């Protein structure tokens, strides 16, 4: 019954509109939902704008007059030029006359800010269409109207604020480069008169609401105005002195001064420097007297959230970091500026103590800027010794566990602070370690944080000073473990003792006995049931293996064998209580050491001794599960097989090409097992349906295949002898994985088969011509059919499919030349099918294949296949690219769409296509492709964008084609075309911008 | 360090 | 929290599911500590599961002895049983539930403490 | 004591799925674009009583834009969301913020980077800095793994109530209560439940 206002054949019920609106805003439930589908339908009515002058004049609901302006905004934006010239001045006068009426009624000017701000913006949308060519008196009349009322002058500051935003801050995406440059020029020519009004209102007072609205417009001007309006007047004196005392203006003034710290400044003029130092001096002075002193606990102020404190401190952090990162050199030479420089940094020290992660990351980026400057620039580091002294404690007490990026930044700052003063950093770290021992600052969180800071500064002190330091820490950390009582409290300390020693490999590589002791104790912790200690031992083990692996392969003095052999002899007893994932990490760590042995047959001997257990378990299951293959339904047998394989993947990951003999030891039975596991996966689906693919029995079976392929992918990606890969590995692999994939149901096809074929082609593709040709025969058509129905089903197969087609196009492109002509068409359909994906992991890959496919056709020269390609698929690739470029649903890939289209256009204006693109009858003979292209495109754009005049399509195509060599301009021409197709009446002269 | 190696070798978190 | 007058018999981390037969689709309901709570005054054992962080209840029902723990076709770490009176979101609605655990051990152990508590509710 | 929360951001970022996770606890795998707005009441239990959110879940698809900035009227808090796997979503954050603060001049706003559960992260943490100048609170969030999924509502509740020491507390648990005319029907729903596999069997839970 509320759907009556949708009938435009009658008149509009204003009072019913106010009911429908309030039912949507103040209402709830199903009546609110229905009220919305009406208000939306009312708004989307293409003739609804004709009723906006009733609502704005007669309605009493401010939310109705808002939606009226929303309909006007749409009309002014998209169809303003399709209007008869009469309406354009009725709307302009109605909006101007309305805004004037609201500044007179202080009840409206005060209690209806939303409707006024919306009105001012709708006024700006008109200025974007009519000003100044059809409204030159706007700015002068705006200034005369500002002296006749406080409410008008204040609101005029709102119009200019929105105007400057729409012209300089948000015009790149929304208007053409011609229309954008037009309004930028128009505002610059009339800004001297605007600044006069602004500076007068700032100096003459007195209404705070008018002052703030004026300051808010100044913030927008500092984005683009010439520097003389800031430095050649007296306005910096007012921003830094007068407006920092009142909290109403303090927030915006600080944001303005934050911008002024980033203007265009000739750093040769000695007077602007005094201005840049003066406003910083005044600002820090008003903060010290009118807000809070430099010794105030800002961590506590922020934590109390009184009023606007958390934003002032936010903005004060931005101001100081912005200014000092660009102007602190002005303060470092003069001795009368030394205290101003230091007080400024002392405020930052206080802010750096605030518990606010995003605020901390801000100030940390400045500390990074400073300590890197004190590490390189001469004579500067002594100015900040007291600043750096406190900074060390600030960072040592907020060291995060190694966001992964916050730690690297904290370590980098902390490493710089150690180079500037080793003695001070030791005293801070040892005294904090002492305060952990007396129990004052003792906590799990606080001992870990201290342990991370100590571990982060390794390799910055001399090997002698570091030696003395690590021992002092190890001593105090052990004494802390005898102190505390309870496995929990002792495991916390004992774990930090291992993180520290894992961080000092330089220390470990000079002391074998201590290093040997640490590894053996790590082994003992691998039998420790306490949660987090086995993973602590396994992580620290491989962590130290990575940096000290030489000391495990060479024969250390006073030892009878290299320690790698001793780890192998007891590996079963060492890895007995660890989880299967922890065993794989242990085996991976050993592979890191075995790779150091460059004696070949000695490295092979270690590999066989390391792989001893998984090989004996391998030969056992190879025999007892080949006759009869019943065990593959037993879960325990499947789990052993997966762990045997995952152990091979672990070692192959760290040994790479040095893994080939162990891979050969199992290769022919592993592929046989890959077959036998495939037989039951298919036998189970034929017995239980497609639901079996979800059952753990098949999920475990499909795991064996997923890991078998992963072991082969790992070695080939890292192999050095590519010949053996081709003549030993590729042959049985394809005859084991391809037919199984092809003749399986789509729900039983492992997507890693495509990934494994991608790595095979990536390494040895250029050596396997018929291999790639055979890979396509088994995986192309059947996978394409799995994904050519929607952008959703089988997402993993979708990504690996286009990865594989991409590398085939890069490496063995001749494999597509040997495709049947009907199958090559599906190949083209698949590439364009990738353009339409919103999934960027497919969209970018498809755009790349098209770009490389075109180049692959250009290299063939003037041959029949290349000519038949342009005859068939050239204009398809052009139109498909234009579609995804203009449908506003693939905006993430605009750059590669522009690049691919530019390559297609350039191919014609350089005569790189031999045959004519057209049929012999449809155009006169002798017509160049350059002309038929500008006709095919003109016809195509007219049928897809009938609201464009024939003169827009001409000027666009003219500019676009003659710019196919300048990508930055070409891209800009597309952006102008995209803007013009959202509206009617676009200027065809806008394509002459370049 | 031979003495430090024994402080950590003996270290018991079960006490 | 209105849990003081109770005792903790079993505790396990789980992910709770409910069936939407109108769509033939499993829908998550909660992730957190699934607790068995025996009433000190009535000896009745209930299930009380709260979501992590928000601490909102996603399961509140009596471990009734007439409930049966069936397996899910694609899981060895899950149990599927039908509930007839759950008061997590208000009135005693009836649900077809599925509860999954981190490993198979916790699931088999869950069936143990679930059949023990099934007996205490018979007394 | 209810507060209006406008939820805005590019299409596909995770606005609707985020709200459903707080309403039902489920994770919606399918993308169904919001048409205009979906209003939802959402209640949190804190140590300062319950707090209610009238969540105006808006539509980032421009073709389905609806009232556009009309939904922001009288909003008392806001969440801008983007997708760390899609740089164009973080690129459009200045636009979404601009349209927001023109209507709601001075309200608490949270900026959220969703889908941090995905390896191929395209919007790296060091690149996210837009919130600094605009005084917005930022969180890395994920609706699939619930990483920080409570943080935006906990920060706003602290900002709307004025208590920095506000915390979510456990809702009190009442006692649960205790025919063959429906046993064959409840059994009929169980036979189908068992034969419908559980989603995400490779997960941790
Ligand atoms: N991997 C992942 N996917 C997510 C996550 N959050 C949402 N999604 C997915 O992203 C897609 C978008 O879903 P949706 O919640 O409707 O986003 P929206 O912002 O409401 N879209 P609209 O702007 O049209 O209203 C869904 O497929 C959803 O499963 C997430 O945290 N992780
Ligand atoms: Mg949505």
């Amino acid at each position: 019954s509320m759907e009556g206002i949708l009938d435009f054949s009658n008149d509009l019920d204003i009072a019913l509109l106010d009911q429908v609106v309030s039912t949507f805003y103040q209402g709830s439930g199903v009546q609110q939902k229905q009220a919305q589908e009406i208000l939306t339908k009312f708004q989307d009515n293409p003739d609804a704008w004709q009723k906006a002058d009733q609502i704005l004049q007669f309605s009493t609901n401010p939310q109705s007059k808002f939606i009226a302006l929303s309909i006007l905004d749409k009309l002014i934006t998209r169809k303003w030029k399709l209007l008869p010239n009469d309406h354009r001045i009725g709307i302009r006068n109605f909006v101007v006359g309305m805004i004037i009426s609201m500044c007179q009624d202080d009840e409206v000017f005060k209690t209806q800010k939303n409707l006024i701000n919306k009105s001012d913006l709708t006024l700006v949308q008109i200025l974007k269409q009519e000003w100044p060519q059809n409204w030159p008196e706007f700015i002068p009349e705006l200034i005369g109207s500002s002296s006749s009322s406080v409410n008008v002058c204040e609101n005029n500051m709102i119009v200019l604020k929105l105007l400057s935003e729409e012209v300089f801050d948000f015009s790149a995406e929304q208007m053409t480069q011609a229309k954008a440059l037009h309004l930028k020029n128009s505002m610059s020519k009339e800004f001297e008169q605007i600044f006069k009004l602004c500076f007068q209102v700032l100096e003459q007072g007195s209404s705070s609401s008018l002052i703030v609205a004026t300051l808010e417009s100044l913030l927008r001007y500092l984005h683009w105005i010439p520097y003389r309006y800031i430095y050649e007047t007296n306005i910096l004196e007012l921003l830094s002195t007068k407006f920092m005392t009142s909290p109403d203006t303090r927030a915006i003034t600080l944001k303005c001064l934050t911008e002024v710290s980033n203007l265009k400044i000739p750093q040769d003029n000695d007077l602007i420097k005094r201005q840049t130092v003066l406003f910083f001096q005044n600002t820090l002075q008003q903060i010290a007297t009118s807000v809070m002193p430099v010794t105030a606990d800002l961590k506590a102020t922020y934590a109390n959230a009184n009023g606007n404190d958390q934003s002032f401190l936010q903005d004060l952090a931005m101001f100081l970091t912005t200014y000092l990162a660009r102007n602190r050199a002005l303060l470092e030479s003069d001795e009368s500026l030394r205290e101003l420089l230091l007080n400024a940094h002392q405020y930052l020290i206080q802010l750096s103590k605030i518990e606010e992660r995003e605020l901390f990351k801000t100030t940390l980026d400045y500390w990074h800027n400073l300590v890197a400057d004190l590490f390189y620039e001469p004579l500067k580091k002594h100015i900040y010794e007291e600043i750096c002294s406190q900074l060390r404690l600030v960072i040592i007490e907020n060291m995060v566990r190694p966001t992964i990026q916050l730690y690297k930044s904290e370590r980098e700052v902390l490493v710089y602070l150690t180079h500037l003063n080793v003695i001070d950093t030791e005293e801070i770290m040892i005294s904090k370690l002492a305060r952990q021992i007396d129990g004052s600052e003792w906590s799990w969180h606080n001992i870990n944080t201290l342990s991370w800071a100590i571990g982060s500064i390794s390799g910055t002190m001399s090997e002698d000073t570091e030696k003395r330091f690590v021992v002092t820490v190890i001593k105090d950390l052990l004494g802390l473990c005898e102190q505390k009582r309870g496995k929990d409290n002792k495991a916390v300390v004992a774990s930090d003792i291992m993180y520290v020693v894992g961080q000092y490999p330089r220390f470990l590589k000079a002391h074998w006995n201590f290093l040997r002791t640490v590894i053996l104790k790590l082994f003992k912790f691998m039998h420790e049931t306490h949660e987090g200690v086995q993973d602590m031992a396994c992580d620290t083990f491989i962590k130290i293996v990575q940096k000290c692996k030489y000391h495990f392969v060479i024969q250390q003095p006073r030892e009878s064998e290299p320690f790698i052999q001793t780890i192998i002899r007891d590996i079963q007893k060492t890895t007995a209580d660890l989880q299967p994932q922890q065993v794989h990490t242990f085996y991976k760590a050993c592979g890191i050491i075995i790779s150091e042995e460059r004696s070949v047959a000695e490295r092979n001997r270690l590999l066989s001794d390391l792989m001893q257990l998984p090989n004996m378990a391998w030969d056992t299951i190879v025999e007892q599960s080949t006759a009869n293959p019943t065990l593959l339904l037993d879960s325990e047998t499947v789990k052993i097989i997966a762990n045997i394989i995952k152990t091979n993947v672990a070692v192959c990951t760290s040994m790479g090409a040095d893994f080939y003999p162990q891979l050969g030891h199992i290769y022919y039975n592993m592929l046989q097992l890959y077959r036998a596991v495939s037989s039951m996966i298919s036998a189970q689906v034929a017995a239980e349906g497609l639901i079996a693919t979800k059952t753990p029995k098949v999920r475990g079976l499909r795991t064996i295949k997923k890991e078998i392929l992963k072991l082969v992918e790992t070695y080939i990606s890292k192999a050095r002898n590519l010949d053996d890969v081709v003549k030993v590995l590729v042959e049985p692999l394809l005859n084991a994985v391809l037919e199984d994939y092809m003749n399986n149901v789509p729900d039983a096809r492992d997507a890693e088969v495509l990934n494994c074929m991608t790595t095979v082609v990536e390494k040895v593709g250029h050596m396997i011509p018929q291999g790639v040709i055979l890979i396509l025969q088994s995986v192309f058509e059947c996978t394409l059919d799995m994904i050519n129905k929607d952008f959703t089903e089988y997402p993993e197969h979708r990504v690996e499919f286009y990865k594989l087609l991409k590398v085939i196009n890069e490496k063995s492109f001749a494999a597509f030349l040997e495709l049947p002509p009907a199958a090559f068409k599906l190949f083209v359909d698949a590439i364009c099918w990738a353009f339409k994906h919103n999934n960027r992991d497919v969209e970018v890959n498809g755009l790349q294949i098209a770009l490389d496919l075109v180049k692959n056709i250009e290299r063939m020269g003037n041959v029949p296949f290349a000519n038949e390609f342009h005859k068939n698929y050239f204009f398809i690739f052009v139109s498909e690219t234009f579609f995804v470029l203009t449908d506003s649903d693939h905006k993430s890939g605009f750059s590669k769409q522009a690049l691919l289209l530019m390559k297609l256009i350039s191919l014609v204006y350089d005569n790189k296509i031999s045959v004519p693109l057209y049929q012999e009858a449809e155009v006169p003979q002798g017509t160049s492709n350059q002309v038929y292209l500008s006709q095919y495109l003109a016809n195509m754009l007219s049928n897809a964008f009938p609201h464009l005049t024939s003169e827009q399509i001409a000027s666009f195509l003219s500019a676009l084609t003659k710019q196919c060599k300048d990508l930055v301009v070409f891209k800009g021409t597309l952006r102008d075309f995209l803007v013009q197709i959202k509206e009617v009446g676009g200027d065809p002269t806008d394509y002459l911008f370049a | 360090l031979n003495e430090l190696a024994l402080k950590l070798a003996g270290l018991d978190i079960n006490k | 929290t209105m849990e003081e007058d109770e005792e903790v018999l079993y505790k396990v981390r789980a992910k709770l599911f409910r069936f939407d037969a109108d769509a033939k689709e499993w829908k998550e309901r909660g992730t957190g500590d699934c607790k068995f709570l025996k009433n000190k005054k009535t000896n009745k054992v209930r299930i009380l599961m709260r979501r992590d962080k928000t601490l909102k209840i996603c399961a509140n029902h009596i471990i009734a002895p007439e409930y049966t723990l069936k397996p899910n076709v694609g899981s060895d770490r899950s149990w599927v049983y039908a509930c007839t009176a759950d008061i997590a979101e208000g009135e005693a609605e009836a649900f077809t539930f599925a509860i999954r655990f981190g490993s198979k051990e916790n699931a088999d152990k869950f069936k143990e403490e679930f059949e023990k508590a099934q007996e205490i509710n018979k007394k | 004591v209810q507060f209006k929360l406008v939820l805005v951001g590019d299409g596909g970022t995770g606005k609707t799925t985020f709200v459903k996770r707080h309403l039902t606890g489920e994770f919606e795998k399918k993308y169904v674009a919001t048409l205009g707005v979906e209003v939802h009441p959402l209640v949190f239990h804190t140590n300062r009583g319950p707090i209610k959110f009238n969540v105006w879940d808006t539509a980032g698809q421009e073709k389905f834009g609806g009232l556009r900035d009309g939904y922001y009227i009288q909003a008392q808090c806001a969440i801008i969301m983007f997708d760390v796997t899609s740089r164009v979503t973080y690129k459009n954050v200045p636009n979404w913020h601009r349209d927001l603060v023109r209507v709601c001049e001075n309200i608490p706003i949270v900026l959220c980077g969703n889908k941090v559960d995905i390896k191929d992260r395209k919007v790296k943490a060091k690149s996210i800095v837009f919130h600094r100048k605009k005084n917005l609170q930022y969180y890395d969030i994920s609706a699939k793994s619930n990483y920080n999924f409570e943080k935006p509502f906990l920060w706003l509740a602290r900002k709307l109530i004025g208590d920095p020491n506000l915390e979510f507390v456990a809702m009190p648990a009442l006692a649960p209560p205790e025919d063959p005319a429906l046993a064959a029907q409840y059994e009929h729903d169980l036979e189908v439940a068992q034969t419908t596999a559980l989603p995400d069997e490779d997960d941790d839970l």
